[PDB]
């Protein structure tokens, strides 16, 4: 699809048998989601944003569905105020910025 | 509300 | 053109007749630039992201050229880690997300 940006680009994702709303975010290197449980090992990480840094849990090779794209990648879990889909998954769905 | 979600892997 | 997301979608912009690199950021409602001078009246605003809020100066009706498209709009200035082009201006150059 072509998504115009008059609104926040929020879409449905499916992860860990849960449906969630998330933000398609070209300004994020990584995908970060609000507090949740994922299976398997993780490693602590710090990520930075506009107003400073937060600590997150890094989970690798997590399957996630984004607008009917079934993909697999790294998912960060921590106190982001909005679920964020970053470049690591946007590339996986063939997402480009066009003008 | 928060509205600028830049995110950096440092 | 069509910009891929393997790397940060950074572009050259010209503002106050100064050339800078800025990030095309679909996860930002607004455009915020690192500390600089802009002419005219401004008012203070808080903006927040991952990890909290920063205080910025809101300047309106500011000309800015983004990858060769000349637009005029609201530009925020403050302690952002990077120059950010937000949806308020992305929409003005006809930028869409496409997958």
């Amino acid at each position: 699809p072509q998504i115009t940006l008059w609104k926040r680009p929020l879409v449905t994702i499916r992860i860990g048998g849960q449906l969630k709303e998330a933000l398609l975010n070209t300004g994020a290197d990584d995908t970060v989601l609000e507090e949740m449980n994922l299976p398997g090992k993780w490693k602590p990480k710090m990520i930075g944003g506009v107003g400073g840094f937060i600590k997150v849990r890094q989970y690798d090779q997590i399957p996630i569905e984004i607008c009917g794209h079934k993909v697999i990648g790294t998912v960060l879990v921590g106190p982001t105020p909005v679920n964020i889909i970053g470049r690591n998954l946007l590339t996986q769905i063939g997402c480009t910025l066009n003008f | 509300r928060p509205g600028n979600f830049l995110q950096s892997r440092p």
